[PDB]
């Protein structure tokens, strides 16, 4: 149910240092 | 991982180390897909040309790690293998087509801040995310250079490459069960997986539901971080019917 | 590698 949601990041609404780079690449 | 950076604590809580018992060494990466199941590359377990043929009793799974070499007391969990399942059409003779394997753990692992499963993509996930230029993330404890070893888990983000560019970079026959990723010579950024990282995950964070999905497995390459070469990855969605079949039966 | 218990 909770796959892919990291306890230390998504679960607490914190972002890691480079996940924004991924998001910015998702342009379509 | 060549030209990456230190991971943050808990950044890849699905990361698994495949650890050889005797001698003690890093064999490969892998990932946690449930409390009981670990995903890796078939070549981590079976490669007859190099007389590689591990049995369940030969290796351990170490989960929740950050440091490469330290026994991370009160944090990592060590699991034994009940059974290994290699894709029956894994093509080790030619081009590593269908380079995928599952390992069932003897006991379920408890989740924690450091230990948590990654999602597997469905058809819609794959169609949305597996597009040229879209970036994914590779993690591992492998070599820092082609020709040393990291203190802690490394991370690098790399773009998926157009299929013709992938095909034109190598003499090996590429199949629909593979994709390639990495920067082009003209792009100026660098990064690749390397020895010790194979079997590990290539993940992408869906911008639709904010979950991480394992789109690839580090499969093969020619050297590491070479200009004009790209890492090749097993296409997880394309092999999902087999993954489901094995989990449903066993 | 450090020894595992
Ligand atoms: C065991 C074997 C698969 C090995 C295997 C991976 C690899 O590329 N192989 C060499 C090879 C053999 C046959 C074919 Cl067809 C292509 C490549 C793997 C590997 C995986 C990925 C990269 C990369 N630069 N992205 C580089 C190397 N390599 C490291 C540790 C195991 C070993
Ligand atoms: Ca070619
Ligand atoms: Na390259």
């Amino acid at each position: 149910a909770d796959c892919g949601l990291r306890p230390l990041f998504e679960k607490k609404s914190l972002e890691d240092k480079t996940e924004r780079e991924l998001l910015e690449s998702y342009i379509d | 991982i060549v030209e990456g950076s230190d991971a943050e604590i808990g950044m890849s809580p699905w990361q698994v180390m495949l650890f050889r018992k005797s001698p003690q060494e890093l064999l490969c990466g892998a990932s946690l897909i449930s409390d009981r199941w670990v995903l890796t590359a078939a070549h981590c377990l079976l490669y007859p040309p190099w007389d590689k043929n591990f049995t369940e009793n030969d290796l351990l799974v170490r989960i929740g790690k950050h440091s490469r070499t330290r026994y991370e007391r009160n944090i990592e969990k060590i699991s034994m293998l009940e059974k290994i399942y290699i894709h029956p059409r894994y093509n080790w003779r030619e081009n590593l087509d269908r380079d995928i394997a599952l390992m069932k753990l003897k006991k379920p692992v408890a989740f924690s801040d450091y230990i948590h499963p990654v999602c597997l993509p469905d058809r819609e996930t794959a169609a949305s995310l597996l597009q040229a230029g879209y970036k994914g993330r590779v993690t591992g404890w492998g070599n820092l250079k082609e020709t040393g070893q990291p203190s802690v888990l490394q991370v690098v983000n790399l773009p998926i490459v157009e299929r013709p560019v992938c095909k034109d970079s190598t003499r090996i026959r590429i199949t629909d069960n593979m994709f390639c990723a990495g920067y082009k010579p003209d792009e100026g950024k660098r990064g690749d997986a390397c020895e010790g990282d194979s079997g590990g995950p290539f993940v992408m964070k869906s911008p639709f539901n904010n979950r991480w999905y394992q789109m690839g497995i580090v499969s093969w390459g020619e050297g590491c971080d070479r200009d004009g070469k790209y890492g090749f990855y097993t296409h997880v969605f394309r092999l999902k019917k087999w993954i489901q079949k094995v989990i449903d039966q066993f | 590698f450090e020894e595992i218990p």
